[PDB]
């Protein structure tokens, strides 16, 4: 009388793709930067020659002073 | 004589699909601390010597 | 004395892949900014503040009792 039911049908299509990673670790800091170069002797010598040498000669008229 | 049978039973479930693309790369790290600054001991130091060399000058 | 059914019907679609792997580690981050040198105008103060810190061994050096 009737039919035996059919074989199975096909396998299903592959999943779907996992999503996506997630982003990765920032890096870490950088490297401290140089330190500030100092002054040469002879830039400060420069810039405090004539101060230093007026201060001295206005000192040393005020205390060889007469009254 | 009789009616063809039903359609058979479903297949088989597919495959696992393939794992998901790498994620995007960290960003670069912060910037590095300031250097340090130049301290007054060098300008200091200095002019200590010029005025030890000034007031020999005059003692002279 | 009926003929077969016919082939089953597509199967399930499978299980969702994994998620993917975390991305790389990024790069490291670029130098600090340099530490700050001396102006000329900064290099006078301290020089006139020197000059006051030790006014009183030059006022030795140029006048003492008797």
């Amino acid at each position: 009388g009737s039919g035996p039911p059919g074989p199975p049908g096909p396998p299903g299509p592959p999943g779907a793709r996992g999503q996506a990673g997630v982003m990765g670790f920032p890096g870490p800091p950088g490297p401290p930067g140089p330190p500030g170069k100092e002054a040469s002797e002879q830039r400060i010598r420069e810039l405090c020659g004539g101060m230093i040498s007026e201060q001295i000669a206005q000192l040393a008229a005020h205390l060889r002073k007469p009254l | 004589s009789g009616p063809p049978g039903p359609p058979g039973p479903p297949g088989p479930p597919g495959a696992r699909g393939q794992a998901g693309v790498m994620g995007f790369p960290g960003p670069p790290g912060p910037p590095g601390p300031p250097g340090r600054d130049a301290t007054d001991q060098h300008i200091v130091d200095v002019a200590l010597k010029m005025l030890q060399e000034q007031l020999a000058e005059v003692a002279v | 004395s009926g003929p077969p059914g016919p082939p089953g019907p597509p199967g399930p679609p499978g299980a969702r892949g994994q998620a993917g792997v975390m991305g790389f580690p990024g790069p490291p981050g670029p130098p600090g900014p340099p530490g700050r040198a001396p102006t000329d105008q900064h290099i006078k103060q301290v020089c006139m503040r020197v000059i006051q810190e030790h006014f009183a061994e030059m006022a030795a050096s140029l006048k003492r009792p008797d």
